């Protein structure tokens, strides 16, 4: 998930159906 | 199935798709077809 790179050089990541005990961090449906 | 296939939500839940069709049928309710051209 990018702001994109003109914008920031940041990210975020999501890992699609994992729960994260499997991998801020956030559990989103 | 559990081997390669994965299943993804869709964007809006369908507690959001019911907010909708209420916003739909109360502006058409209140303010008829007006709502769809401007301002209800
Ligand atoms: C993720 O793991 C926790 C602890 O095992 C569990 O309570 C939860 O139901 C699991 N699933 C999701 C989608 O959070």
């Amino acid at each position: 998930i990018t702001p994109g790179t003109n914008t920031s050089n940041q990210v975020a990541v999501l890992y699609q159906g994992v729960n994260c005990t499997e991998v801020n961090v956030f559990q989103t449906r | 199935k559990f081997n390669g296939l994965t299943v993804l939500p869709p964007l809006l839940t369908d507690e959001m798709i019911a907010q909708y069709t209420s916003a739909l049928l109360a502006g058409t309710i209140t303010s008829g077809w007006t709502f769809g051209a401007g301002a209800a």
